[PDB]
């Protein structure tokens, strides 16, 4: 297999649990743990679009984006901008706020054509 | 309430004509939307009546750019959530009624064709607030940044002067002045801060000045907003 690993950018009630139960939290031979704690009100939005980048461009074994909300419409530029396939980014609601299906980039481009 | 229905069907009858709708959207269109207001609140039929028919007048096709005030209405005024509540709510006036779903129609039609961007242009029209639709959330503001600018700040500079009133009206301490030194400031820093240059423009234009000087004393929002302005 050529990419295999999941990745999220959520709070600490996201990925530090759920799905970190059977997912895990980190790389065969890094420390990066795939992840972002994403304090709130203490990571920069500036570091977050790092963290983007890091773990959509500049590391290839992810196969998957899981990002909250809270980062993503604060990222909306960058996640927008964002085009290819493999990282396959994914929004996802956290603590109170809700999918919203007027916000996330894909489901923009599904409306936008043809429905 | 005599008052008040006196006062309905003088805007009323003034307003049958229109030209004279069309003349006074260019100088009451906020009222355009206080008329309803007033209407809503009031509970008598007659002067319910008489209110939706002058705000069916003022959108009357033979009214001058009926089209467009009709949109301005309904997306500034909340003219076409005011017709929905009315649709849902009931009176015994059948004329009140007509009047109501006739406005409620030209709502309907109005918003079918309606943008936050005409919002926007009213708000720059007025320069006398505290806050603007933009401020709700990032979304429209990612292409208003490029709106109001015409992609090359040409288009902004009638906010530019607008700003400038607000600066003038900032040095005073009234409600609507430190609203206006806030709602200026803040939106000349969400501007500026996408395709910088423009900033020269406003640089050039005392933009660094102005910010200076709603920071400088005896200012509370305008000295909120130049914080944003200058970082």
């Amino acid at each position: 297999e050529k990419r295999t690993l999941i990745a999220v950018i959520a709070d600490e009630d996201t990925t530090t649990g759920l799905l970190l139960a059977g997912i895990g939290q980190i790389t065969p031979e890094t420390q990066e743990k795939n992840f972002f704690v994403y304090q709130e009100g203490k990571t920069t939005k500036e570091e977050i679009t790092d963290k983007f980048n890091h773990f959509t461009e500049e590391r290839d074994d992810i196969a998957i984006l899981l990002i909250n909300q809270h980062i993503a419409e604060n990222i909306r530029a960058r996640v927008d901008s964002f085009t290819n396939a493999f990282p396959a980014i994914l929004e996802i609601p956290s603590k109170d706020h809700p999918y919203d299906p007027e916000k996330d980039s894909v489901l923009k481009r599904v409306r936008k054509l043809f429905g | 309430i005599q008052l008040q229905y006196h006062s309905l069907l003088l805007i009323w009858l003034l307003t049958f004509n229109p030209v004279f709708a069309n003349e006074l959207v260019q100088k009451y269109l906020s009222d355009f939307l206080d008329l309803l207001k007033l209407v809503k609140i009031t509970i008598k039929e007659k002067v319910s009546r008489l209110c939706i028919s002058i705000i069916l007048q003022c959108c009357s096709t033979r009214v001058k750019q009926h089209k467009k005030v009709i949109k301005q209405l309904l997306l500034l005024g909340n003219a076409l959530p005011t017709v929905q509540s009315l649709s849902e709510r009931k009176y015994s006036d059948e004329e009140l009624r007509q009047d109501i779903s006739n406005l409620k129609e030209i709502l309907e039609n109005e918003y079918q064709e309606l943008t936050s961007f005409d919002e926007y242009v009213a708000e720059l029209d007025s320069k006398l607030l505290c806050w603007s639709p933009p401020h709700v959330d990032n979304g429209f503001w990612s292409d208003n940044i490029d709106e109001f600018k015409k992609d090359n700040y040409k288009i902004f500079r009638q906010l530019i002067e607008l700003l400038q009133a607000k600066v003038r009206n900032g040095d005073v301490n009234a409600k609507q002045e430190k609203i206006i030194i806030q709602v200026a400031l803040n939106d000349i820093t969400h501007v500026v801060e996408l395709l910088p240059e423009s900033i020269d423009v406003l640089d050039k234009t005392g933009g660094k000045a102005d910010i200076m000087e709603l920071l400088n004393h005896s200012d509370s929002r305008v000295k909120y907003e130049a914080l944003k302005a200058t970082q």
